[PDB]
């Protein structure tokens, strides 16, 4: 059983790396586009007031 | 589209303003379509009298 837990921890390493990669992609390429969308929405609100 | 509808609403407002007052907001005479109707009405009154 102690032999098997070792392999479990190694597979957990393998999943941790992908978690890091996904977080990095989200930070680098998804957030600024959402910021651009929000910038586009505020002006639409102003036009609706007009 | 919202800016374009902003531009259209002013024309609707003036076209419906023409139903109560002769002058058109900024201070010009109504001169299209409605003016001809008013001229026809005046001519009809004079023809009645004659």
């Amino acid at each position: 059983a102690t032999k098997a837990e070792y392999a479990l921890t190694k597979l957990k390493l393998s999943n941790e790396s992908v978690t890091y990669c996904t977080a990095q992609y989200n930070l680098s390429s998804m957030l600024p586009q959402q910021l651009l969308m929000l910038k586009n929405q505020t002006t639409q609100v102003a036009e609706q007031t007009k | 589209l919202t800016t374009e509808q902003i531009n259209m609403t002013k024309e609707q407002k003036e076209a419906q303003r023409a139903q109560t007052s002769d002058t058109r907001t900024d201070g010009t005479r109504v001169a299209g379509s409605v003016g001809k109707q008013k001229e026809l009405y005046d001519q009809q009154i004079t023809s009645y009298k004659r």
